[PDB]
RNA sequence: AGCAAAAGCAGG
């Protein structure tokens, strides 16, 4: 287990357990689990920026393209 | 900034007429064409060239196939005799470290009779493999009744598996002045080995291994939608191709070799030290009920330190087996058979009874071989790519391009079979069965003998294509193709096999 | 009732079924043992091939190096490298003559790309061979290797950060006599090249043992390929630097050049096949000739920067190996004997086959590595001998046979495929008979056991095979389809990117394509245990999977490794996964996706443990 | 613990009930340590029969 | 004993 490896700050935002309890980071930076990640986007804060297509928006005009 | 040491290597580096390089750069730069190849031409000796013949039909005689003892199976793992203890359909959430999914399995068979050797290995011993086997059962029934449910097991060290790896079997590295003394030593026995000869079980091992089996073997899932339209005919010909591939017996060899070598990789890379016990495990979802899980047959890792991926790793191997020998005894002379009794089988009328025997031989793979043993999904990938090259070739001499036209209509169109004064013809099916089953077979008996033949048999069906169109071919030298085929068909019987194949197959096209 | 695929073989055409006999789907066979045998071997034929040839000993070295050229003709059929420079000099005085301004533009080339060039590219190697701790190392230590050793050296050209000063100051330092290694023993050392026995040769029964170089030749293999890159990219014969479906059609526009028959009374035959020993029978002295040649009317430094290659080719004194692991039967004992003492040993321990090389070998031992430079060193990607044998195609306009037949085609390294025209049987053998020892008065070898020869329509070359319009190819195997083993971000991307560049570039058609990414999720999910959300399959993560499932808004619109599906195919491969899924996700997932809190940054990547 | 693993559905625990006596949050970490230590023991040890 | 080959493993 613990593939991930991510930085102290993490600790302060998530739990160390999930509700069934199995470990998301556990010290021996903390080791992160993967299901980690997926509390994450189950809950996380919601933001309506679009900044990041900065870059990433190039991509959708290749797919205007095609569709 | 040449420091003329280097115009001294460059001076002595020209030919023999030029002595300099500066003299060499003016011949050169003042050089032009006087003809001189005609003059070097007719200076030559008429010896020295290359001289056409005409291929003839009759020429190319039936290669030899090399004569010799009989030619043994050297597979991991058996492939027709074996059998499988079902687990009967599992639940769905219950996940299982498989010792224990092994264990349930064969908890459900009763019929083992005292073990008792039914051939003779006539080199090594017999009895120390019988007592290995039993030291396996004896260790199971305790770890498992009366411990705190271990996930894996590794032996307990013994005379038996000792002696069926060679624990003590290695010698140790030294220097060389203190041995240079001894005469016993020689570089190495680096020599060719014994020769063989062709027989009919592996042609018995492939036409069972070419058979459908009764369950599906292999799911597959689900991919993005199809609007573009190669997107649909890629997606028609691979689900064709593995609808007809799914129920084969070459790829429940497949997925059992795949499961082995994982297994064995992941043992090996995590643990070296500890005789390990293994199933020959594999998943299969039944084609009308739950996931089963089936025991093939228990392995017995033998210590693994891979300094190197080429090294040799040795072990042993129980697969279990109704069929048995004696019937065809030179298909094995490195198994050790046991007794175990019966298993009540169940025909159409009454119940068959017959015994079974196991087949506890050892070996020694690898670590290269585990991995490319892992990677025979590619293989079957690679049997896909070979009939899609087909039909592509078919769509180019026909603007068709109709893949339909020869994927499911009940049309005589391939020959794969000869029979006595016969020809078999079958569809698409059974031939796409064939190809993956030789490519697995070439993933299992992979051979330096195999790649010379392929290549010499590829050059030579080549000529005869050439030859059989009316194409007037020529070739310079024949027989060292055949003299160099004969050097490549030392031992494997697959490859003999392949040659076999390759005569009648002069045969009957008669060029 | 017995079974064979040889007979769907009988039936379909040759060609298009060709890949049944192609049965690479299987690990090599590699070389257990240590390949100094097969180099032995090697060294012995290439010597045996060259015997007529006389020697004289190179000054400083001890060694005794072989020139074939201006040996006299060859007296039998059997191969042997016997040339006559002249012959080199006139075919590419017809070359330049059929092709005019090609070679001063391709010079012009080398001019540019060597003032603009830099030492940063050529650290980006696969095991260039180091001689510090005498075997071969990656590249980067290499690198760092050569300039320290230059700091220490009084040179000063590792800070220059240019090239060809560097090439210059190592071949400065070079001729130097200490650095704490005498002249000799140094440039006995540089010039050195591994042995290092060939894996992954498919095809074969034996090993070919290829040799690999160091990196100070390589700067200058790099500079006369980079010209010869250039004047085949200018040519039309070339195989190797055209590729792909260029090559694939360049192929078929050669065949179609010279297959046109007008005036068709005269029959036509098309050869194909492998000219053995290439590596072999061909030598640098006439790719000195070459180069000189080549470069007419230039900077004279260029001239000498760039014929610095074939010198040292010149003479090169190869390593042998490890050496060899005797053992005691009945002690049984065992020991690995370093054949750098291999010059002294008695000839009793050894096999009688190894015996009688080691006496043919043991006179050219010096050092203890084997001297030789008769024959190209083996494996090397040179093309500039795809340079001269095609020249020899070139001698086949009908201008310069000056005779009713004729020759042309194209040639790649090993490979060669003749395209000839004459009134019967007998005029074409005549013609073919002249080109083979044409072919042979310059020192290339065609094999008269595993070639072979047909009328136009079929012909097979550089596997990619050509029956009469059909071009099927089977360069290379199909390579793993598994996950690169990074992270659930990239690995999916780099996956997808290599399936896309083995669909444009090789033979991969969709339909196997389709099934490759389906292998390949499969995989990753299997392997990050990330089933569907909508399933049943049980593992660690499958509760947060069956949570966010649920608490989705939009539900096929979701990343793989977080319970989505995926809607990759054949036609939006080159894509990522986010830009086809981001407009079909809602602002809560999008919002936690991309933002700067998460300590992933993409907030699927990240940097694993080492272990 | 196969049945439990079953069942997905696991909200936050907050008390619903005033105990009106005791203390309820020591029960809730009760219950917490519950479903952490059968998480932990089955995920990553030698399955111990009896816990 | 075995693996597999014109040489190596069978632990360092």
């Amino acid at each position: 287990k613990y593939p991930i490896t991510a930085d102290k700050r993490i600790t302060e935002m998530v739990p160390e357990r999930n509700e069934q309890g199995q470990t998301l980071w556990s010290k021996m930076r903390v080791m992160v689990s993967p299901l980690a990640v997926t509390w994450w986007n189950r809950n996380g804060p919601m933001t309506s920026t679009v900044h990041y297509p900065k870059v990433y928006k190039t991509y959708f005009e290749k797919v205007e393209r095609l569709k | 900034e040449i420091t003329g040491t280097m115009r001294r290597l460059a001076d002595q580096s020209l030919p023999p007429n030029f002595s300099c390089l500066e003299n060499f750069r003016a011949y050169v730069d003042g050089f032009e064409p006087n003809g001189y190849i005609e003059g070097k031409l007719s200076q030559m000796s008429k010896e020295v060239n290359a001289k056409i013949e005409p291929f003839l039909k009759t020429t190319p005689r039936p290669i030899r196939l090399p004569d010799g003892p009989p030619c043994f199976q050297r597979s991991k793992f058996l492939l027709m005799d074996a059998l499988k203890l079902s687990i009967e359909d599992p639940s769905h959430e219950g996940e299982g470290i498989p010792l224990y999914d092994a264990i349930k399995c064969m908890r459900t068979f009763f019929g083992w009779k005292e073990p008792y050797i039914v051939k003779p290995h006539e080199k090594g011993i017999n009895p120390n493999y019988l007592l290995s086997w039993k030291q396996v059962l004896a260790e199971l029934q305790d770890i498992e009744n009366e411990e705190k449910i271990p996930r894996t097991k590794n032996m307990k060290k013994t005379s038996q598996l000792k002696w069926a790896l060679g624990e003590n079997m290695a010698p140790e590295k030294v220097d060389f002045d203190n041995c240079r003394d001894v005469s016993d030593l020689k570089q190495y026995d680096s020599d060719e080995p014994e020769l063989r000869s062709l027989s009919s079980w592996i042609q018995n091992e492939f036409n069972k291994a070419c058979e459908l089996t009764d369950s599906t073997w292999i799911e597959l899932d689900e991919i993005g939608e199809d609007v573009a339209p190669i997107e649909y005919i890629a997606s028609m010909r691979r689900n064709y191709f593995t609808a007809e591939v799914s129920h084969c017996r070459a790829t429940e060899y497949i997925m059992k070799g795949v499961y082995i070598n994982t297994a064995l990789l992941n043992a090996s890379c995590a643990a070296m030290d500890d005789f390990q016990l293994i199933p020959m495990i594999s998943k299969c979802r039944t084609k009308e009920g739950r996931r089963k899980t089936n025991l093939y047959g228990f392995i017995i890792k033998g210590r693994s330190h891979l300094r190197n991926d080429t090294d040799v790793v040795n072990f042993v191997s129980m697969e279990f087996s109704l069929t048995d020998p004696r019937l065809e005894p030179h298909k094995w002379e490195k198994y050790c058979v046991l007794e175990i009794g019966d298993m009540l089988l169940r025909s159409a009328i009454g119940q068959m009874s017959r015994p079974m025997f196991l087949y506890v031989r050892t070996n020694g793979t690898s670590k290269i071989k585990m991995k490319w043993g892992m990677e025979m999904r590619r293989c079957l990938l690679q049997s896909l790519q070979q009939i899609e090259s087909m039909i592509e070739a078919e769509s180019s001499v026909k603007e068709k391009d109709m893949t339909k036209e020869f994927f499911e209509n009940k049309s005589e169109t391939w020959p794969i079979g000869e029979s006595p004064k016969g020809v078999e013809d079958g569809s698409i099916g059974k031939v796409c069965r064939t190809l993956l089953a030789k490519s697995v077979f070439n993933s299992l008996y992979a051979s330096p003998q195999l790649e010379g033949f392929s290549a010499e048999s590829r050059k030579l069906l080549l000529v005869v294509q050439a030859l059989r169109d009316n194409l007037e071919p020529g070739t310079f030298d024949l027989e060292g193709l055949y003299e160099a085929i004969e050097e490549c068909l030392i031992n494997d019987p697959w490859v003999l096999l392949n040659a076999s194949w390759f005569n009648s197959f002069l045969t009957h096209a008669l060029r | 009732m017995d079974v064979n695929p040889t007979l769907l073989f009988l039936k379909v055409p040759a060609q298009n079924a060709i890949s049944t006999t192609f049965p690479y789907t299987g690990d090599p066979p590699y070389s257990h043992g240590t390949g100094t045998g097969y180099t032995m071997d090697t060294v012995n034929r290439t010597h045996q091939y060259s015997e007529k040839g006389k020697w004289t000993t190179n000054t400083e070295t001890g060694a005794p190096q072989l020139n074939p050229i201006d040996g006299p003709l060859p007296e039998d059929n059997e191969p042997s490298g016997y040339a006559q420079t002249d012959c080199v000099l006139e075919a590419m005085a017809f070359l330049e003559e059929s092709h005019p301004g090609i070679f001063e533009n391709s010079c012009l080339e080398t001019m540019e790309v060597v003032q603009q060039t830099r030492v940063d590219r050529l650290t980006q190697g696969r095991q260039t061979y180091d001689w510090t701790l005498n075997r071969n190392q990656p590249a980067a230590t290499a690198l760092a290797n050569t300039i320290e050793v230059f700091r220490s050296n009084g040179l000063t050209a590792n800070e220059s950060g240019r090239l060809i000063d560097f090439l210059k100051d190592v071949m400065e330092s070079m001729d130097k006599e200490e650095m704490r290694v005498n002249k000799r023993s140094y440039l006995i050392r540089a010039l050195t090249l591994n042995t290092m026995t060939k894996d992954a040769e498919r095809g074969k029964l034996k090993r070919r043992a290829i040799a690999t170089p160091g990196m100070q030749i390589r700067g200058f293999v790099y500079f006369v390929e980079t010209l010869a890159r250039s004047i085949c990219e200018k040519l039309e014969q070339s195989g190797l630097p055209v590729g792909g479906n260029e090559k694939k059609a360049k192929l078929a526009n050669v065949v179609r050049k010279m297959m046109t028959n007008s005036q068709d009374t005269e029959l036509s035959f098309t050869i194909t096949g492998d000219n053995t020993k290439w590596n072999e029978n061909q030598n640098p002295r006439m790719f000195l000739a070459m180069i000189t040649y080549i470069t007419k009317n230039q900077p004279e430094w260029f001239r000498n920067v760039l014929s610095i290659a074939p010198i040292m080719f010149s003479n090169k004194m190869a390593r042998l190996g490890k050496g060899y692991m005797f053992e005691s039967k009945s002690m049984k004992l065992r020991t690995q004997i370093p054949a750098e003492m291999l010059a002294s040993i008695d000839l009793k321990y050894f096999n009688e086959s190894t015996r009688k090389k080691i006496e043919k070998i043991r006179p050219l031992l010096i050092d203890g590595t084997a001297s030789l430079s008769p024959g190209m060193m083996m494996g090397m990607f040179n093309m500039l001998s795809t340079v001269l044998g095609v020249s020899i195609l070139n001698l086949g306009q009908k201008r310069y046979t000056k005779t009713t037949y004729w020759w042309d085609g194209l040639q790649s390294s090993d490979d060669f495929a003749l395209i000839v025209n004459a009134p019967n049987h007998e005029g074409i053998q005549a013609g073919v008979d002249r080109f083979y020892r044409t072919c042979k008065l310059v020192g290339i070898n065609m094999s008269k056991k595993k070639s072979y020869i047909n009328r136009t329509g079929t012909f097979e070359f550089t596997s990619f095979f050509y029956r009469y319009g059909f071009v099927a190819n089977f360069s290379m195997e199909l390579p793993s389809f598994g996950v690169s083993g990074i992270n659930e971000s990239a690995d999916m991307s780099i996956g997808v990117t290599v399936i896309k560049n083995n669909m444009i570039n090789n033979d991969l058609g969709p339909a196997t394509a389709q099934m490759a990414l389906q292998l390949f999720i499969k995989d990753y999910r299997y392997t990050y245990r990330c089933h569907r959300g909508d399933t049943q399959i049980q593992t660690r993560r499958s509760f947060e999977l069956k949570k966010l499932w649920e608490q989705t808004r939009s539900k096929a619109g979701l990343l793989v490794s977080d319970g989505g599906p995926n809607l990759y195919n054949i036609r939006n491969l080159h894509i990522p996964e986010v830009c086809l899924k981001w407009e079909l996700m809602d602002e809560d997932y999008q919002g936690r996706l991309c933002n700067p809190l998460n300590p992933f940054v993409t907030t699927h990547s990240w940097i694993p443990k080492r272990n």
